[PDB]
């Protein structure tokens, strides 16, 4: 029903283009015939559109002392990673807005890269999603399929957004090599 | 039935038909009364072990039906194939006869596959080639000998093995399977 | 009402009760016997079917757990010990829901029956559903009510069948699997709140115990691997295959075929003939197939009128199973010069191989070694390294012996071993070359295995269990192993290594001394 979709947006900050798309799809749903193929298509589409956290951010811990304690508590050593996270927090504190970076941890297996990533998420109070690019070989697993095709599921960043329900999710891409 | 897409017929719709516990209440969309197919013997055929979806592949019991040896093929050709081909082409046994010798030669040099279909094709070819003579008036009877068989089935597809009545210093006889 | 007393007997949650009475009043606007009527009917039937508060009491008692585990299965002492450790840890922690157990090993070892045994031991309700390339979520979560194909799914069907809120769900063949659905099924953050598609109301899968089975772990996705505790289940030796067949396989199959003991029999001798001849695996799957074959043909016999009571002795066994396969045996009872008995760890299991060498041209210029056997790049490298070490060893030990460095040899290693541990025959190759160069045959009943480096160090190998099993089965009295496999050889059993003079070595020189 259009009610659920209209309501799931009342707690978001939806951009104008997304709102245009949602409105035209809702009119299309109103005009379509129930439990038909096109209706299922438009329903799945509106579901995925209205289950994106459009203006929601989680509130981060910017206290250097507490973050440093949380880091020193879960892992020994790793001074490069810990200094990098502390500088990240200092720069995010010198501004008001939230910051976005792209880091790469490389090293032998079993040295705590994934675990320190989870600990960084805990210290920053962000969410935490991880997907593997370990051997994947189809670009659709990242970019998504059209709506025309039968399977038609959106990527994996869209799925991590829908899951974490926030826009500061600390994605972890394992095995990029 | 390769793949299951929009309400896939291959497996989901058939497993509950081949599952021993499910089918006892078989729900058909029309005539919405779950019926029991308990006392029902299901025999499936295939020509590949794979390309059967595993949820069925583990429900059935694969029985292998391998090909036929030359003497099996000869017995089949004499019990069934030649009489049926005569019944179809409308030729009596006297107007054209196929000895066990010529049938053995046909099998040995023309039909070395696993099934009897190519053998039936060759027998039908011989019988209709002789019927043509009977009808065109020449040779009011026909006899097929291992010498003039090339006139009915063409040149052999395989190569003939040599034969040595006295072996030279180079060759040795051996038994193959 | 039927549905009313249904929900009255069991402890329903409030939101569920609200929704069910809502849909019941929605049917109250009667639309008798239509699509929108039977949809509501099936919905309410599934709802009153699902158990809501009722559960099964558990039993974390180690004594009864041990009794059940030893009763339901033979052997598997280490797997049983791991199960008891899990049970004790889960009694301490009290939750019994932390990490998922996953048994892996060769096919036919009965890692699917351990789940039933565990359900019995924990007094839970068992349920199994396999995942072989399902590629869909409709098996787990189901379909929507709008589709003409409206099914709740595997989980809700499990709940309706067990009538229990805390059952045991085995997941078969994970390594053959769609996976994100399993993640949502196993993660305790969302098991407590599980959403079926055919049932918009959620479900609580927090007290549910999940087990997994697989054939190999490498193909299981690393997300799941991080969430499973892997238990290794190994194959059975012939001595315990016999016990399994006598106590479980033959009674089960005789029940399957509608027979009983007074009409169809299988002696220990014919059973072990089956085990050693018509089966060369590490499980009991092919043995179970052969036993079922025997019993089905015996049933046909006793129906056809003849043989009111049938007996299968090792002499009339070919009437049932056919001609003996895997009959080929030791190729050399006294090996000539240039032949050595190595041990191989093949796919099916251990084997004994006869590495052979022969001069090929009559005897400046250097000699040459050509190697047969379907060898790969690594195995050709191993042959070259062994060749060079044997050359140098001879030119140091017998400096006047000219055989290796001038003659043209032909080496043949039989094609049994896996692509890995192919280099395990290095010491065998070196000894074959030395035995050919000198005029001496190798010690009489002597088998060997181990890697050799360019300077003669004996490097460790794998599959010591299979290799020593095949070595004993082939009637070998003296076995040679590398020194880093002392643990592997001594920690396997005592009824396998009794009359077996074993020698552990580190360099090749002492292999040479104990082989000549
Ligand atoms: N410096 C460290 N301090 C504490 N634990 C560590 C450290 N390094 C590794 N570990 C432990 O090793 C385990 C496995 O590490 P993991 O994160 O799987 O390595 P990888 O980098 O391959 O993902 C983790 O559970 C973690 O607790
Ligand atoms: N140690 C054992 N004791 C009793 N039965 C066994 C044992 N090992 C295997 N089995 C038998 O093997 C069969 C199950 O094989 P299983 O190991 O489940 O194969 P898979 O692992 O491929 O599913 C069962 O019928 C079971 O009786």
């Amino acid at each position: 029903i259009e009610e659920k979709f209209r309501e799931r947006l009342k707690e978001l900050v939806v951009p104008k283009h997304v709102m245009d798309v949602v409105d035209e799809e809702l009119s299309k749903l109103g005009l379509l015939d129930n439990h038909s193929s096109e209706f299922n298509v438009t329903r799945n589409y509106l579901d995925w559109l209205t289950s994106i956290p459009w203006g929601k951010y989680s509130n981060e811990n910017l206290d250097l002392a507490r973050a440093q304690a949380v880091l020193e508590e879960d892992h020994y050593g790793m001074e490069d990673v810990k200094k990098r996270i502390l500088e990240f927090i200092a720069v995010s504190q010198l501004r008001g807005s939230t910051q976005g970076k792209i880091l790469c941890f490389y090293g032998p297996p079993g040295v705590g890269k994934t675990s320190i990533a989870r600990s960084i998420a805990r210290a920053l109070n962000r969410e935490y999603f991880r997907f593997s690019v370990g051997g994947m070989t189809d670009v659709a697993e990242i970019k998504g399929h059209r709506r025309t095709y039968v399977g038609a599921m959106p990527g994996k960043i869209i799925q991590c957004l829908k899951k974490t329900k926030t826009e500061n999710p600390l994605i972890l891409i394992d095995e990029v090599d | 039935k390769i793949g299951r897409g929009y309400q896939g017929d291959p497996s989901s719709a058939l497993l509950e038909l081949l599952d021993p516990e499910q089918n006892a209440n078989f729900l058909d969309h029309y005539l919405d009364v779950p019926v029991d197919l308990s006392k029902v013997l299901f025999i499936c055929t295939a020509n590949v072990t794979d390309t059967i979806p595993e949820p069925l592949r583990d429900r059935m019991e694969m029985i292998n039906v391998s090909g036929y040896v030359a003497q099996e093929k000869l017995a089949i050709a004499e019990r069934y194939l030649v009489p049926q081909a005569r019944a179809l082409c409308g030729l009596d046994e006297s107007k054209a006869k196929l000895s066990s010798d010529v049938l053995t030669l046909l099998i040995k040099q023309y039909c070395r596959e696993s099934g009897v279909r190519n053998l039936q094709k060759q027998v039908e070819k011989v019988l209709r080639k002789s019927a043509y003579k009977i009808v065109s008036g020449e040779a009011e009877s026909v006899e097929v000998t291992p010498e003039n068989l090339q006139d009915f089935v063409g040149k052999p597809v395989f190569t003939v093995e040599r034969m040595y009545d006295v072996t030279p210093p180079g060759v040795v006889m051996g038994l193959a399977w | 009402e039927k549905f009313r007393e249904r929900l009255k007997e069991l402890v329903v949650p409030k939101h569920v009760m609200d929704v069910v009475d809502e849909e019941l009043s929605k049917l109250g606007l009667l639309d008798n016997h239509s699509s929108e009527f039977n949809v509501t009917r099936n919905y309410l039937d599934w709802l009153t079917s699902i158990p809501w508060g009722k559960y099964s009491n558990e039993n974390l008692d180690l004594a009864r757990a041990q009794a059940v585990l030893e009763e339901d299965h033979y052997g598997m002492e280490d797997v049983k010990k791991r199960i008891l450790e899990f049970i004790a840890v889960s009694q301490l922690r009290g939750s019994t829901q932390g990490k998922i157990l996953c048994f892996y090993g060769p096919p036919g070892v009965g890692k699917t029956s351990i789940a039933r045994s565990i359900a019995r031991a924990l007094n839970r309700e068992y349920f199994r559903f396999s995942v072989g390339g399902m590629t869909d979520v409709a098996e787990i979560k189901g379909h929507r009510r709008t589709y003409v194909g409206a099914m709740p799914g595997k989980i809700i069907q499990c709940l309706k069948k067990t009538k229990t809120e805390n059952p045991l769900i085995l997941i078969d063949e994970v390594d053959k699997i769609p996976s994100s659905a399993l993640l949502e099924l196993l993660d305790p953050e969302q098991n407590a709140n599980f959403l079926d598609h055919y049932l918009d109301v959620p479900v609580d899968l927090s007290k549910v115990l999940f087990i997994c089975t697989a054939n190999v772990t490498d193909t299981i996705p690393e997300p799941l691997r991080d969430r499973m505790e892997m238990i290794n289940v190994s194959g059975y030796v012939a001595q315990e295959k016999l016990a399994i067949a006598e106590r479980y396989l033959v009674p089960q199959a005789r029940a399957l075929c509608g027979l009983d003991e007074s009409k169809a029999k299988l002696s220990s001798d014919v059973l072990t003939l089956l085990i050693k001849q018509y089966c060369r695996e590490s499980g009991v799957r092919n043995l179970q197939k052969q036993v079922e074959k025997v019993l089905r043909k015996s049933a046909y016999k006793i129906v056809s009128g003849e043989a009111e009571s049938v007996e299968v002795t090792p002499e009339n066994l070919q009437d049932f199973v056919g001609k003996p396969v895997f009959t080929v045996e030791r190729m050399y009872d006294v090996t000539p010069p240039g032949v050595v008995m190595g041990l191989a760890w093949t796919a099916m299991g251990g084997s004994t191989l006869f590495v052979e060498t022969s001069l090929r041209r009559p005897q400046d210029k250097d000699g040459s070694l050509e190697v047969t056997g379907q060898l790969g790049e690594v195995m050709k490298e191993s042959a070259r390294i062994a060749y060079t070490f044997a050359r140098a060893f001879l030119m140091q030990h017998a400096p006047a012996n000219d055989y290796l460095v001038t003659s043209h040899i032909h080496l043949h290693v039989p094609e049994g071993a896996t692509p890995k541990d192919g280099p395990s025959a290095g010491c065998t190759i070196v000894t074959a070359l030395l035995s050919l160069a000198m005029g001496r045959p190798v010690r009489q009943n002597l088998a060997m295995t181990g890697e050799v480096s360019l300077t003669g160090k004996i490097l460790p190998v794998g599959g010591i269990k299979e290799k020593t099993i095949a070595a004993k089965r082939a009637g070998v009295t003296c076995i040679v192993l590398p020194a880093e496999n002392k643990k592997d050889f001594y920690d396997l059993a005592a009824f396998i290594t009794e009359g077996l003079e074993v020698h552990f070595v580190e360099h090749y020189r002492e292999i040479f001394d104990i082989a000549f």
